[PDB]
């Protein structure tokens, strides 16, 4: 007498018995991925750099990031059914997605020790599905070490909280009480994921929509230069380098039709699927535009300073398309990276102002490359691809002397959030009162110091664990020393 | 008396340790209403029972020692006939096949019932035939009428005339506006709505006069009115040598005393049945079926205008639903509507419901009794419920808004199955020694499924079936939904009694279940307990004592009503491409999944007096519940929002008491009383994350540490008398403190339990030679309760052309500053001025019985006997409610179906 | 139903309805009469051994 | 569902000694009600999430199926017998029948 | 399933 | 084809000049036909093994 | 006790006495039609050449 009853009208969690339960799963692990690795969650360590201004359009909710004001950020942001943003978000986000990778990779091992594929067809089938699941394991687990484990030159920290990292969970379950893992059992881990995983996936890049070994490469390269190993970033970065070609037009209006459209774009190494009724989201905060009409109104809520502007030079595709001559209608700057996409509207003519997330791109990996040939000492290798790149997006950079280089990775990654981590590694301070605001916008433009001066090594740049974890877990170290 | 008390044969009732309440079968008798728990408001001693509708189709909320838990239910099990029912199916039973009933309340009684008798059991019995040379044959039959319980709240609404010179003075229907401007030409120059219509543009003024301003209108009359109730039924009971027999055939019709309706009607059938077959071995069989039709009134709770009890006090009275003769003219006028309001038997006529219920039960044993002291039983029944359920909206309508009509069938099924075997040996090592011992085993299963289909566009009222509909945009989707559960148990139980003056008894179960958690599957219940006769050891004989026993008992049990799927975590849509299917988990689970654990200690102390005339019980009980399902908020690693786990404890002290008394002063003459009492305390005890206070969102409660769950809400001060704004008090700030502007940071625990701590019932009876005269009575005090329709009827801006209370009429003013209610520029809130003291005291039944005398039936054989009766039910009610019922209701007030007042006559030939 | 001259529905658009003739009917259909004439004869034998 | 009611009274006597009579009438009323309800849905993905309100929502719907049939029979007899002495037995017999 | 191949005769008794 | 079924008749003598009685029963069935018999298709019946 | 049993979705056949009777027959007209002029029914002089 068994008495197991199963409910009727959907499936539970458990180890799988056939394929297409297998591919299904994974479906939708990458649509729980679209929305985790999004643009609008990378904004608010985007704002915690020293390139933005608050505006009089702001309610005090992009001031507690650009302001630095420690005691908003002790304890910010809410994820429950309503809204999920800010740290809290953060942290809930990536955590899901953790939790939900671990769920599919031990099931798609059981079911595969078990013996219940068919042919051999849905076996190599499966064996590469387990290698992409590792992959966003790995991804997870390095996108919370980013921000809640402190980096190696911190000053000042908790007591016991300097080489610590996140709680490191390897299995599916939701009621966990744990402690701290320490910082090198998490990158071990993750470095043991993308190796397990690089062996597995095919050479060539069966989709764009799903992970390949490109992307693994690409990612294991973006790990390996912010863990402050030059040595492996750059023969990891030189694999995907050959593979994606860059931009070529003449005009700046040439590369807005290019570079927005996400199909025709031949840079892209790993996308998400968006369209016009699923997967589209409009990622308005640092620009703040609105569909009037026919045609885009601009209100927003920060805008930059005014050597982001004095870093583009005028004969560039980028300030035409990145930064936007756009504010009061015509006045000095915002930025414009994520603004639309025309073939996700419903109309033709009626902006809704829709974008698809973008995981991955070859810029990112040209610039890692020359970072890694510049500082591991063979500098011949980093002047093609710099200007190679320079010449592809516009004007060409004359001589690389580091802060070209420099230059040329703030001009790219803008919008981002890979600003807060360089500042950490070149060791910039904030100097955020120091720069002035541009000439055009002094009315609109705010003037307020920092709430917390940031110097080198201070313990803010990295976030603070929230405050429903912490309170249920004893076992949980604090960061901050506050 | 002897009762069965779960399993195997029934010992006795005074040797019993386990605090068994037994009802007999004259408090389950004539009975005018479907639910037969109703009837047990005020008999049994510390269970409490609460029904929240005047509906014919409502089921009672009973509960026993208070409420246990915190998220789940609190319904006792229903047995009837060995095998668990639901109150529902109890309803198509035709109470006069039950023997008797057992209320089994404490953890010696119930916990050989484990995971499933935490909150309670109810023990239901039904004839069997007692053997006579002659079967008996019994002919009942009855009628009645229900109508509303009080009209007394409609007694402080405003008139036509005040209803209209207040909203012409508060500047609702303009500026300049006066009366006989605004009644002369815009309201009853509104039959330029009727003039739209065929139906009615040559009855406006001669038949129909839809706004009358001179006398007002009934708008209790036109939507309650007086509704009649029948019954009859006939049954042959008998016996022979072995046999025994019970066969029966009866009818029951209801209908609801409102316009909507609301009736229940139910044609049922019982035959019993046990034979001997020889030295060994002993048949039986119970069958049981029914089919019975329900409707419901369901624009009750529900806020609508013109419809029910808001629709009677609210709506203005210079509006006529009625046409000259005195009928309802299927029509009235709203001013500001598009299309004329159609009145209730009209909207009845164009919705056509219906509802077939067909109910079949059927039980049997087996029973061997080998070696004179061992017997071994076999029982096994199924129950199956196939209903099906029709709705309809009628085409070519010209009061509605499309003229297409509409059509909707379900169909639904459910079976449930059970077996339970059972071995038991009862010997004696000594004389002054007895041993009986019990094991046995258990399986339930239950299996619903609901299929369902509607369609649309119809065009006429003949050509309306399902699949002649418009296709297109009006199709939809089917329904269908599935549930199943299933246990296991294995049980045990051991009697032992020295000379006859201690018992002891020892119980033990294990059970295992689909609903549990996926890691602890199976459960441990166990039971000890023990009765002392001292009135048969200590004090042998005495002259004003007759009885004095003692009693003590410990048990645990549990609350195994949590979800059918709970513990697993459930996988849903999430799709990535517009082509395939994505999936992902959704819910989470919890592998660990209890089952609401509770232990139970008991000491009761019973008596008797003079000849065992005067009999009084007194009982103490500690229940303590640990292991609560609640639906808890999760840490952030988790990547879910809750989990539903088991945290959280309660614990229940109390004490009740209970009392009967024979008062004779001759020979036919005989007076007899008896009462009830029960106090419980509730008091919370642990929460779940270090917590100390949590308030479940959109409920109004609070549960803290240290007390019951309570109300949550902002205290009322009254009003400024220098400027008439309202006042509220702030929690804190004690001097208090009063502030004018309300937020939501100002609500507190308000000290008003939720759950009615004081519950009792009384009862007188007469009976002078045949002719005798019963009344009962039953009252909850401790109880409080939400007047939702005082938002309303009272209400100083907005909702502002609708009929208001009488004390409207002294608002604060510059002119009157001497009043206590505000001006009338503000709205309401839900603050303590809506809690209104719901305790109550009602006659819950009257009887008057006269059997005819025996000399009457001389010369005859055919007929034997006869009797006439007539009752009343809730006669009288004493209460300072000020909403239409104290009862209906339950935590709110809202748009309520009020209980009904019963006048029956009945007869009864057993010839 | 097989007296009846009959009509159901038989749509066209999905705006409104249409009807078409399904039966012709019979008004005077009636029983079928059956008469029968039965002529038996059971006889025993040998102690009723046949 | 199907309902039947059939109420007869049967008086039988001895005219004579060796004439037997019987006299019986009686009354018969047969009724028949049936309905099919039935729906449909297509389009499903994967045979755990097979629930008939799970389907495709545009022009995967469909139009569901209905069928209804009843008839009644009322009917009314009479039947007589005589038996002769033991050996001659006549029968005699009268019905009316009606249907829907 | 399949492919229905023709020439029946219809049945009647 | 599978049933279980059940049937309790009931006879009984209640008194000089009464005389009840009752036959119930009931089932549970569960049938399927071949419903594909009868006709001809490819690879169907004793037309397919044929 | 009346015999009397009328079929469901169906009505009888009457003389026409309104406008919405004659659309609704015109109508049911048309979708007759469209299960007859099909070109299900011209295969077989199709074939035939
Ligand atoms: C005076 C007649 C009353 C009869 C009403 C009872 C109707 C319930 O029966 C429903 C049909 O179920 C059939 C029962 O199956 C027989 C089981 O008995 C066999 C066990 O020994
Ligand atoms: C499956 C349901 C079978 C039960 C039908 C029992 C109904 C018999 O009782 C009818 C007597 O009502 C008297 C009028
Ligand atoms: C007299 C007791 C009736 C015995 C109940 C046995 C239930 C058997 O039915 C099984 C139905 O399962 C469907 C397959
Ligand atoms: C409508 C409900 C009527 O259902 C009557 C079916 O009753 C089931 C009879 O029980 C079956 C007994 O046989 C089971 C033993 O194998």
């Amino acid at each position: 007498c068994e008495l197991d009853r199963d409910p009727e009208g959907k499936d539970f969690q458990q180890p799988y018995t056939s394929f297409v339960q297998t591919k299904q799963n994974r479906d939708g692990l990458y649509a729980l991925l679209r929305n985790t690795e999004n643009p609008r969650m990378h904004f608010y360590q985007e704002l915690q750099s020293d390139m933005y201004c608050t505006t009089i359009t702001d309610g005090n909710s992009l001031a507690p990031f650009v302001n630095w004001d420690l005691g908003i950020l002790n304890d910010h942001g809410r994820a429950d059914e309503d809204e999920v943003s800010g740290i809290a978000g953060y942290y809930f986000v990536y955590n899901r997605l953790n939790q939900q990778a671990n769920a599919f990779v031990n099931n798609t091992e059981a079911a595969l020790q078990n013996q219940v594929y068919k042919n051999s067809t849905e076996i190599a089938n499966a064996k590469s599905f387990l290698a992409e699941g590792k992959v966003l394991q790995a991804l997870a687990i390095w996108r919370l070490m980013d921000r809640f484990s402190f980096h190696e030159s911190v000053t000042e920290v908790n007591s016991g909280a300097k080489d610590l990292g996140v709680i490191l969970l390897k299995e599916y379950n939701p009621g966990y009480i744990g402690p701290r893992a320490t910082k090198a059992q998490c990158y071990d881990y993750i470095l043991s994921r993308l190796s397990e995983a690089i062996e597995v996936l095919p050479e060539n890049r069966e989709s764009v929509l799903y992970v390949s070994r490109d992307y693994a490469y690409a990612l294991r390269a973006r790990i390996y230069l912010a863990l402050g190993e030059y040595g492996k970033a750059a023969a990891d970065a030189k694999m995907v380098v050959d593979k994606y070609p860059l931009i070529g037009a003449a005009d700046a209006s040439e590369f807005e039709n290019i570079y927005r459209s996400d199909a025709n774009n031949p840079e892209i190494i790993f996308r998400g699927f968006a369209s016009a009724t699923l997967g589209s989201f409009t990622a308005t905060t640092l620009n703040g535009a609105a569909p009037a009409g026919k045609d885009i109104k601009y209100n927003p809520s920060a805008v930059p300073f005014q050597w982001v502007v004095d870093l583009y030079e005028n004969e560039d595709f980028r300030k035409s398309v990145y930064i936007a001559k756009v504010v009061k209608k015509d006045k000095g700057y915002l930025v414009n990276k994520f603004l639309e996409d025309k073939a996700y509207r419903d109309v033709q003519d009626k902006p809704n102002l829709k974008v698809g997330a973008r995981y991955f791109s070859v810029a990112e990996v040209y610039l890692i490359l020359v970072e890694s040939a510049l500082q591991t000492g063979d500098t011949p290798t980093a002047e093609k691809y710099l200007k190679a790149l320079s010449k592809a997006r516009g004007a060409e950079v004359s001589v690389v002397n580091m802060e070209a280089l420099q230059a040329e990775r703030t001009r790219e990654l803008i919008g981002e959030g890979s600003r807060l981590r360089d500042m950490v590694r070149w060791s910039i301070p904030n100097n955020h009162d120091a720069f002035e605001t541009q000439p055009g916008l002094e009315g609109f433009a705010n003037t307020t110091p920092l709430k917390a001066q940031a110097p080198v090594g201070f313990y803010a740049y990295t976030w603070e664990f929230p405050q429903r974890d912490r309170q249920t877990n004893p076992q949980l170290i604090k960061n901050w020393p506050i | 008396q002897v009762v069965v008390l779960g399993y195997g044969t029934g010992q006795k009732l005074s040797t019993v340790s386990g605090s068994v309440a037994k009802v007999s079968s004259e408090k389950l008798a004539e009975k005018p209403v479907a639910n037969i728990m109703d009837a047990l408001q005020g008999q049994v001693a510390g269970m409490q029972v609460m029904t929240t509708s005047g509906d014919p189709t409502a089921v009672a909320s009973v509960e026993i020692h208070g409420t246990g838990s915190l998220g789940a239910s609190s319904a006792p099990l229903y047995i009837v006939d060995g095998m668990q029912t639901s109150l529902d199916v109890v309803a198509t039973m035709n109470p006069n096949d039950f023997e008797s009933m057992s209320v089994l309340k404490d953890a010696s009684a119930t916990s050989i019932y484990g995971a499933r008798a935490a909150n309670g059991v109810v023990f239901i019995q039904t004839k069997k035939g007692k053997m006579s040379e002659r079967g008996r044959i019994t002919f009942n039959a009855s009628y009645g009428i229900s109508q509303i319980l009080n009209t007394k709240p409609l007694d402080n609404m405003m008139t036509g005339d005040e209803l209209l010179d207040f909203q012409v003075k508060a500047g609702f229907w303009g500026n300049n506006q006066t009366v006989q401007k605004v009644k002369d030409m815009i309201l009853a120059g509104a039959e330029d709505l009727y003039g739209n219509y065929d139906s009615l543009k040559d009855e406006y003024g001669k038949t129909l006069f839809p706004v009358d301003f001179n006398h007002d209108a009934d708008w209790l009359k036109a939507l309650f009115k007086t509704a009649p109730t029948s019954q009859g039924d006939i049954s042959f009971s008998g016996g022979s040598q072995g046999t025994s027999y019970y066969a029966s055939i009866g009818y029951f019709d209801q209908e609801g005393m409102a316009r909507e309706p609301a009736n229940f009607k139910r044609y049922s059938g019982r035959l019993n049945f046990e034979s001997r077959i020889n030295e060994w071995l002993k048949v039986g069989a119970n069958l049981s079926g029914a089919i019975a039709n329900r409707r419901s009134a369901d624009y009750f709770g529900k806020y609508y205008m013109g419809s029910g009890t808001f629709g009677v006090l609210t709506m203005p009275r210079y509006y006529n639903p009625f046409d000259v003769n005195g009928d309802l003219a299927d029509v009235y006028y709203m001013y500001g509507a598009t299309r004329p309001s159609m009145t209730e038997p009209y909207f009845a006529k164009m919705r056509p419901f219906s509802s077939e219920s067909h109910q079949a039960n059927v039980n049997g044993f087996a029973q061997i009794t080998p070696i004179k002291g061992l017997t071994l039983k076999a029982q096994a029944g199924v129950d199956i419920t196939n209903t099906r359920t029709s709705s309809k909206r009628m085409p070519n309508n010209p009061y509605d808004s499309t003229p297409l009509g509409e059509r909707r069938e379900r169909a639904y099924r459910d079976v449930s199955k059970s077996f339970t075997n059972t071995a038991e040996y009862k010997f004696s090592i000594d004389e002054k020694h007895d041993l009986t011992a019990l094991m046995g085993h258990e399986y339930i299963e239950y299996e619903g499924d609901v299929i369902g289909a509607s369609s649309k566009g119809f065009e006429s009222d003949k050509l309306m079936l399902l699949s002649q509909g418009k296709t297109g945009n009006s199709l939809s989707l089917p329904e269908h939904r599935v549930a199943e559960y299933a246990y296991l148990s294995f049980f045990s139980r051991f009697n032992y009694g020295f000379d006859k003056w201690m018992y002891i008894d020892f119980s033990v179960r294990n059970d295992q279940s689909s609903r549990f958690g996926s890691n602890n599957r199976s459960a441990w219940f166990y039971s000890v307990g023990g009765m002392f006769d001292i009135y048969n050891k200590f004090i042998q004989e005495s002259n004003w004592l007759s009885d004095l026993r003692l009693k003590m008992s410990y048990g645990t049990t549990g609350n195994s009503e949590i979800g059918n799927y709970n513990h697993q975590a459930l996988v849903t849509v999430n799709n990535y491409t517009e082509d395939a299917m994505g999936l992902s988990i959704s819910t989470a689970g919890n592998p660990d999944l209890s089952w609401e654990k509770q232990s139970q200690f008991n000491f009761g102390l019973a008596a008797g007096a003079f000849n065992n005339r005067l009999s009084a019980e007194v009982d103490f009980y500690v229940r303590t519940t640990n292991d609560m399902l609640i639906d808890v908020p999760m840490p952030y690693i988790s990547g879910f929002f809750s989990q539903y786990q088991n945290v959280g404890s309660m614990k229940n002290t109390g004490v009740d008491l209970s009392l009967k008394g024979t008062i004779y002063q001759n020979k036919d003459w005989n007076v007899y009383a008896s009462a009830n009492f029960n106090y419980n305390r509730q008091e919370i005890t642990k929460l779940f994350f270090g917590l100390n206070k949590y308030m479940l969102p959109n409920t109004g409660t609070i549960w803290e540490i240290g007390y019951p769950n309570s109300f949550y809400m902002a205290e009322y001060a009254g009003i400024d008398k220098k400027t008439g704004k309202q006042l509220w008090y702030v929690p804190g700030q004690v001097d208090k403190v009063t502030t004018s502007q309300y937020s939501a940071d100002l609500e507190t625990r308000i000290d008003k339990s939720v759950t009615p701590p004081i519950t009792g019932g009384f009862s007188l009876g007469a009976s002078w030679k045949g002719l005798s005269l019963d009344a009962d009575f039953a009252y909850i005090v401790g109880k409080w309760m939400i007047n939702n329709d005082r938002y309303f009827t009272e209400n100083g801006g907005g909702l502002m052309q609708l009929n208001k209370d009488k004390m409207l009429l002294n608002a604060w003013t510059e002119d009157n500053k001497e009043t206590d209610v505000p001006k009338l520029g503000q709205s309401p809130q839900f603050d303590t001025h809506l809690l209104e003291n719901a305790s109550f005291l009602r006659l819950k039944n009257l009887k008057l019985t006269y059997v005819l005398p025996n000399s009457l039936f001389a010369g005859q054989n055919v007929i034997g006997g006869a009797r006439v009766y007539l009752m009343a039910r809730n006669l009288l009610t004493v209460t300072k409610y000020k909403g239409f019922d104290p009862e209906a209701g339950g935590n709110v007030g809202k748009n309520q179906y009020p209980n009904s007042k019963q006048y029956v006559a009945g007869i009864q030939l057993s010839f | 139903y097989n007296h009846q001259a009959l009509v159901t529905v038989n749509n066209y658009t999905e705006d409104a309805m249409g009807l078409s003739i399904s039966t012709a009917g019979n008004p005077d259909l009636s029983w079928e009469k059956q008469s029968q004439f039965n002529f038996g004869l059971a006889a025993g034998a040998f102690n009723n051994r046949l | 569902v199907s309902k039947s009611f059939t109420n007869t009274a049967e008086y039988k006597f001895s005219i004579d000694e060796k004439h037997d009579l019987t006299a019986l009438m009686g009354h018969e009323y047969i009724e028949y009600e049936g309905d099919v309800i039935g729906a449909s849905s297509k389009g499903f993905e994967s045979d755990k999430l097979m629930l008939l309100s799970q389907g495709k929502t545009g022009n995967s719907l469909s139009l569901p199926e209905h069928r209804v049939a009843e008839y009644a029979y009322l009917s009314f007899f009479s039947r007589f017998n005589y038996g002769f002495d033991k050996w001659m037995y006549i029968d005699f017999s009268v019905r009316n029948d009606q249907s829907s | 399933s399949g492919a229905t191949t023709a020439t029946t005769t219809t049945s009647n008794s | 084809f599978k049933r279980y079924s059940g049937r309790l008749n009931f006879e009984s003598r209640i008194n000089e000049w009464l005389k009840v009685g009752a036959n119930l029963s009931g089932a549970i069935a569960n049938r399927r036909s071949a419903d594909y018999f009868g006709k001809y298709y490819m690879g169907s019946g004793t037309f397919g093994v044929l």
